[PDB]
């Protein structure tokens, strides 16, 4: 350690920050100068050593000087400087220079322990209610100081939100580095309870609700959702569900921490007259509870009290703040700039709160903009692109793994929660015929959709059992059954099986689904009567409803097929034609412009004895002209029916590659077979190996009037899909030749100063 | 002639962990005797400019060595105290009894280079071996220079890496077995002719008279090995309180002023306590407080943060061995020529005598004149009041005054600290940061005003609200409380707020003029 000689200077500065005379605390006139000097020294210190921050930690100057200065300040500038210094001080170490690589050395773990001790002591300082009271008062003073908020005031509000998020993010030191025993549970489990209790006594819930209700929510939506994610840490969905049932400038802090760094731990696992009466009970019990807990600001803070408090928060949160927060987050994620918003926070938001919105049969006029096609389309785009990034960075080591696994586990649950809420709202018949027609039409657009449907083929085929957990497989097969049921009710009736199931569930039944379905019977008691019920129904469509029987006997699961045959869990007749009828089938076993060299490539495809591989993809390269034609058109046609390919829209406005991912195996390993690749490298298209992944690229910018003549030579001209109208644009490929030249895949000191002076 | 060995106590006034005494106690079976000698040449052990407190501390430590020798040797062996030129004494001692080797402790400071070379030329011309063991420092300063590449390490982090590849400093050695050592009795005629002290003298014998100011020493300081070990038991208890709490260095983590001191600065400098014993007794205390409290919630991390101040004292020792002008500017290639003010004897004598008008600076400067020891924060606030945040004088005046009255006046440490507070040599050079304000720092080190009332006997009736800033006390309250400023307590000799803002303006100009 080496600030020891600079310790009295910091001691004097922090003593001169605020002086006490009798009973009235008085701030120094030069407190602004002292604070700005401290902030300049803290920001422009050494990156690796972090000597000044460790000095503030060693001197214990936070609780002695900065917390009383924050408590008893009156002017806005000194309060803003104190808030900025505190925000720069209580930064989580994980956001600081990636501590895991340098943790190994002894000096490294000493620095980690020093910084973690500083964070823990600052949290212990902030456990006092007066500091949070001062912060909440500063919030209110800024908020009702003027109806219109200046951008500097918005930045101050943002700083306050960052302070709250950092204080709530500190207990990661407390969670594992402390390692409590039975002598440390009564204080360790109650530190966070006291923090949350002091936050809710000063009515932070109303502040947050007005904050998302405020029109300037785009300035602080990212820290808003981060603090929402950090509010729940150890409060599981089980007790929440039970309560809902019982209801009826190199360095800085804002960006030097906002590089994603999403909180881990999963931070998760007449009737309308009753809704009216429970809304009145919400406000009445909320006010009676609030006056009770301000009567009990010092009490025993327990976990059930925290659960009740979070219930009273989240019931009105789903009422008012949900749509106003998530639509702003969606618009910010749709921005073309390099966003720092962590996507896993948004995914967590939809998974964790859509079940709360759906279970309470919340009336639709807060939730129309959320239960929509656009968020599901963006969800499947981000799933495709995130699996793309995962299989790109899987070959080369040295990248993050657990954030990618948790982002997969959140995007897969996000598909589950939407369609589960859709099914639950289908079950509810209290809603009128207008929202019935809205649900029917949204289900139509889900029916004629094709992108999330084999996204499950994507994460069931590129799945590795050694890279994920058993709950991921359960979650995935739950999504499989749920989407299959959406296809069985939403598409057979609403679309007349337009995906042609017997052809398209042949994109299932690839026997790479059979193995991981068989691991479910290895944990058959873990699924209970919920997910076991899921899997034989999928098996029944393959065995009984598709013409494949002799193939569904794999030696690894043939013994587990006997495990149900020795368990015999009284299975019903829909699938006793499967466990009992098909076991007898193995108990008694049978053991230029026009046709060119491209024409020599298209007939080769016929030399593969089939042409289904073309129409499998060729439709997409018919569709490459359309979306940027509509972007060129700028008008609206009957959308939803005109699905516009959700995997394509949310990258073409971001103007990147529009990849055709692998989907199903008989067409997936074709992206290693030269007959498919020959037309994918003749005119010049980026190979997946150049992009590192094994999803074939379709790039852009080829002037979509050109993307129909080369598409016409691709495969047949089956225009049954009238999903395009380009009567003007079917003119400028062959009748306007040589708009792009024939170019293909071609590359293109201190002793020093002393000396200086003296000499 | 049986022969005798000579151990000279220039420093390291102890028996435990003395490699010089281990070499002195060797060659017993041949019949080589042992002579313990202290020489009062007016230079050794900091006696060129020595106050009454440091002279008493050296004199009390010499009694403890004599009492230790008279107890282990049951009166056969006793310390020899001389007063003369060391080359004259050793030449006359070699004539009476044949010497074999002179073994000393290595004093690495260049102010002893002329004395050592005179002794080294004496033994080489008299066919006497020369033994110079090093125990005043954890590492040999010339060894650190050689491993760094011919230039001393100019950064604390660069010095910390240089001693990392050197290795851990050695463990303390065994205790000398003086119970069977041979001591030679001399002719009494030779004792008077060589100015041998038959009894241990008084501080008045060296023309160092005890001032009348020393009546208000609330605490008492006692030197020697026996007091060094008893206080070591008290400071390790202070360390153990912090080790069970989770932080290190309690003297700079919780700064306590109005209590008994827990500093091993005076005994460590004179050598009443070995630095290597002090280094390892607080590290082995940290090692077994980490192991047995690992079952508890608080777990330590390990490293060099436990003895972070000891590396600092080696950093100044490393860049002073090859610098004979380490205490000044002319001919010194480490510090800039900062244009200080002309030396004013009126302001300096007001600052030296504790009459500056600031209660913390008055309380601290009167403590040094009475007891000889201040806290590190109290030493920083009086070195900032004279050089940077205040009188803007030369640090050489404060360095010379500190070297005269400190109980632990180390030439390399004090000059290094004075060139850090003035910010002239080392890192954080020419810093325009906040200076140590004595008004604000007094209000929270001693908010009750007990320490200020203890060392300033003019403020008995002054209440705790007014004792830190007596200038805010009105004239009506001044008469009834006996705090008349100007005739009882002096007015502030300078305007602190005006002088601090003026000096940083000149400090920023020196930094800007330093470039090109
Ligand atoms: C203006 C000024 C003058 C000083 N004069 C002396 C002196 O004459 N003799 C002396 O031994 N120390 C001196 N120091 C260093 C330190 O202030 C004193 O040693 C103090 O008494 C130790 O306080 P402590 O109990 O916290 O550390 P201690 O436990 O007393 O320290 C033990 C050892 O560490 C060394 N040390 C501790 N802190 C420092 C530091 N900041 N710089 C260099 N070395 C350090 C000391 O030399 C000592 O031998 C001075 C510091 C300043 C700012």
């Amino acid at each position: 350690m080496d600030w020891l000689l600079a310790t009295p200077q910091l001691y004097s500065a922090f003593s001169s920050l605020g002086c006490l005379e009798g009973d009235t605390y008085v701030v120094n006139p030069n407190a602004l100068a002292i604070l700005e000097e401290i902030n300049y020294k803290l920001t422009y210190e050494d990156q690796t050593l972090r000597t000044f921050r460790r000095a503030i930690g060693f001197g214990q100057n936070v609780r002695s000087d900065l917390i009383p200065l924050l408590e008893n300040a009156k002017d806005d500038a000194v309060l803003e400087s104190v808030i900025r210094i505190l925000v720069n001080l209580t930064v989580p170490v994980e956001c600081l220079f990636s501590v895991d690589v340098m943790y190994r050395t002894d000096v490294g773990r000493h620095t980690i322990f020093e910084l973690n001790k500083l964070l823990y002591t600052s949290k212990e300082a902030f456990t006092e209610a007066r500091s949070t009271k001062s912060v909440v008062e500063y919030m209110k003073h800024i908020l009702e100081s003027d109806p219109k908020l200046s951008p500097h005031k918005c930045d101050q509000i943002n700083n306050c939100l960052l302070l709250l998020r950092n204080i709530l993010h500190i207990p990661e030191t407390h969670a594992h580095c402390v390692m409590p025993m039975m002598q440390s549970m009564p204080h360790g489990i109650s530190m966070q309870n006291t923090i949350l209790w002091n936050l809710f006594i000063q009515s932070i819930d109303k502040l947050l609700l007005y904050l998302m209700t405020c029109p300037q929510r785009a300035f602080w939506g990212v820290t808003m959702v981060q603090l929402i994610a950090l509010i729940y840490k150890d409060q599981h969905v089980s007790t929440l569900q039970k309560l809902l049932s019982l209801w009826f400038s190199d360095s800085s802090d804002n960006g030097s921490n906002g590089r994603g760094m999403g909180g881990g731990m999963r931070e998760g696992t007449s009737p309308m007259d009753k809704k009216e009466l429970r809304r009145k009970k919400l406000v009445k019990r909320s006010k009676s509870s609030l006056i009770n807990m301000k009567g009990l600001v010092q009490h025993t803070p327990t976990d059930d009290d925290i659960s009740n408090l979070l219930k009273e928060f989240t019931v009105d949160f789903l009422l008012k703040g949900y749509s106003y927060l998530v639509e702003e987050l969606h618009m910010q994620l749709l921005s073309n700039a390099k966003v720092p918003i962590d996507t896993s926070h948004f995914f967590w938001l939809v998974t964790y709160f859509l079940k709360f919105a759906a279970q309470l049969e919340l009336d639709m006029e807060h939730i129309d903009t959320i239960l929509t096609y656009d968020v599901l389309s963006y969800l499947t785009y981000e799933g495709v692109s995130l699996c793309e990034q995962l299989e790109l960075n899987a070959r080369q080591e040295g990248s993050d793994l657990k954030p990618y696994l948790r982002r997969m586990h959140l995007v897969v649950t996000a598909i589950r929660e939407f369609l589960q809420a859709i099914d639950t709202y289908n079950k509810v018949t209290h809603l009128n015929e207008d929202d019935k027609a809205h649900l029917r039409q949204l289900q139509l657009q889900i029916s004629e959709m094709s992108d999330l449907r084999c996204l499950f083929v994507l994460l069931l085929r590129r799945f590795n059992p050694s890279i994920h957990s058993k709950q991921y497989l359960q979650d995935l097969v739950v999504t499989n059954h749920i989407l299959l049921l959406i296809l069985d009710s939403s598409a057979k009736l609403g679309g007349c099986q337009t995906i042609r199931l017997s052809e398209h569930i042949t994109q299932f039944a690839t026997l790479e689904v059979m193995h991981y379905y068989g691991i479910l019977l290895e944990d058959f008691n873990n699924n209970g009567e919920f997910v076991n019920d899921c899997i034989f129904t999928m098996m029944h469509h393959i065995g009984g409803d598709l013409g494949q029987i002799g193939v569904l006997f794999q030696p690894i699961i043939l013994k587990t097929y006997s495990r149900i045959w020795e368990a015999d869990y009284e299975l019903c007749d829909d699938w006793s034609d499967l466990i009992e009828y098909v076991i007898h089938k193995f108990m008694n076993t049978p053991p230029g412009k026009p046709s060119d060299d491209v024409q020599i490539l298209l007939d080769l495809i016929i030399k593969e004895n089939k042409a289904q591989h073309l129409l499998w993809l060729q439709r997409i390269l018919i569709e490459c002209c359309f979306v940027k034609l509509t972007l060129r058109s700028g008008l609206k046609v009957p959308e939803g029916d005109h699905i516009m390919e959700p995997v394509a829209y949310h990258c073409i406005c971001k103007q990147k590659s529009i990849p055709v991912v692998q989907w199903n195996n008989e067409q997936s390993t074709t992206m290693l077979y030269q007959p498919f690749v020959l037309l994918l490298h003749k005119l010049g298209i980026q190979l997946p190996a150049d992009a590192g992944s094994i999803f074939a690229r379709i790039p852009d910018y080829w002037t979509p009037e050109t993307m129909y003549g080369l598409a016409k030579k691709l495969g047949p001209l089956d225009k049954l899909n009238l999903k395009f109208d380009a009567s003007e644009l079917e003119d400028a490929t062959a009748s306007s030749p040589s708009r792009y030249h024939h170019t293909g895949p071609r590359n293109s000191n201190w002793l020093q100063l002393v000396m200086r002076s003296k000499c | 002639t049986r022969g005798a060995n000579v151990i000279w106590f220039r420093h390291g006034l102890r028996l435990h962990d003395n490699p010089a005494l281990l070499a002195a106690l060797a060659d017993k079976d041949q019949g080589i005797a042992l002579i313990p000698v202290f020489i009062f040449d007016g230079e050794s052990a900091g006696t060129k400019n020595v106050g009454y407190n440091r002279m008493r501390f050296l004199l009390d430590s010499l009694q403890d060595i004599d009492d230790q020798l008279q107890a282990a040797t049951d009166g056969r062996g006793r310390l020899l105290v001389f007063e003369g030129e060391p080359a004259y004494i050793f030449r006359r001692l070699h004539e009476q009894v044949r010497l074999h080797r002179i073994c000393i402790e290595q004093d690495c400071e260049p102010i002893w280079n002329e004395r050592d070379e005179s002794i080294r030329s004496l033994c080489r011309e008299l066919n006497i071996d020369f033994v110079e063991k090093v125990s005043h420092t954890l590492w040999d300063p010339q060894l650190v220079i050689e491993t760094n590449g011919g230039i001393p390490p100019l950064t604390y982090q660069m010095f910390l890496h240089t001693v990392q590849i050197i290795g851990l400093p050695p463990r303390p050695t065994a205790d000398a077995r003086l119970e069977d050592a041979t001591f030679v009795e001399l002719d009494p005629e030779f004792c008077r002719s060589l100015k041998l002290f038959e009894q241990l003298p008084t501080p008045e014998h060296f023309n160092v008279y005890g001032d009348n100011m020393g009546f208000l020493a609330k605490i008492n300081w006692r030197g020697g090995e026996t007091q060094a070990l008893l206080l070591l038991d008290e400071r390790l208890k202070v360390e153990q309180h912090a080790f069970e709490r989770g932080f290190y260095l309690p003297n700079q983590a919780l700064p306590n002023i109005h209590d008994s001191p827990k500093s091993m600065s005076a005994h460590l400098r004179f050598g009443c306590l070995s630095v290597r014993r002090f280094y390892w007794s607080v590290h082995d205390l940290f090692k077994n407080v980490q192991l047995r409290a690992c079952v508890r919630g608080v777990q330590m991390t390990g490293g060099a943060h436990i003895t972070g101040q000891l590396i600092w004292r080696e950093y100044f020792y490393t860049m002073s061995v090859n610098n004979p002008n380490y205490d000044r500017m002319e001919g010194n290639d480490i510090c800039l020529s900062i244009p200080w003010a002309k030396p004013n004897e009126n302001l300096l004598q007001s600052w030296r005598l504790g009459q500056t008008g600031f209660p913390l600076i008055d309380g601290a400067m009167r403590q040094l004149l009475a007891e000889g020891w201040l806290h590190h924060t109290l030493r920083n606030t009086v070195a900032t009041f004279l050089t940077r945040g205040g009188l803007w004088q030369s640090w050489e005046h404060g360095l010379q005054h500190f070297l005269k009255y400190l109980l632990d006046a180390d030439w390399s440490v004090c000059a290094g600290n004075w060139m850090w507070v003035s910010s002239s040599a080392f890192e954080r050079l020419l810093d325009s940061s906040l200076v140590t304000c004595p008004v604000a720092l007094a209000k929270r080190l001693d908010p009750d005003g007990t320490y200020i009332k203890q060392y300033v006997p003019e403020l008995m009736n002054v209440p705790k609200e007014f004792v830190h800033e007596p200038w805010r006390m009105s004239a009506e309250q001044q008469e009834q409380y006996e705090c008349l400023i100007g005739v009882h307590y002096p007015e502030r000799i300078i305007d602190l707020s005006m002088a601090v803002k003026r000096n940083m303006l000149a400090m920023k100009s020196l930094r800007n003029s330093l470039i090109t």
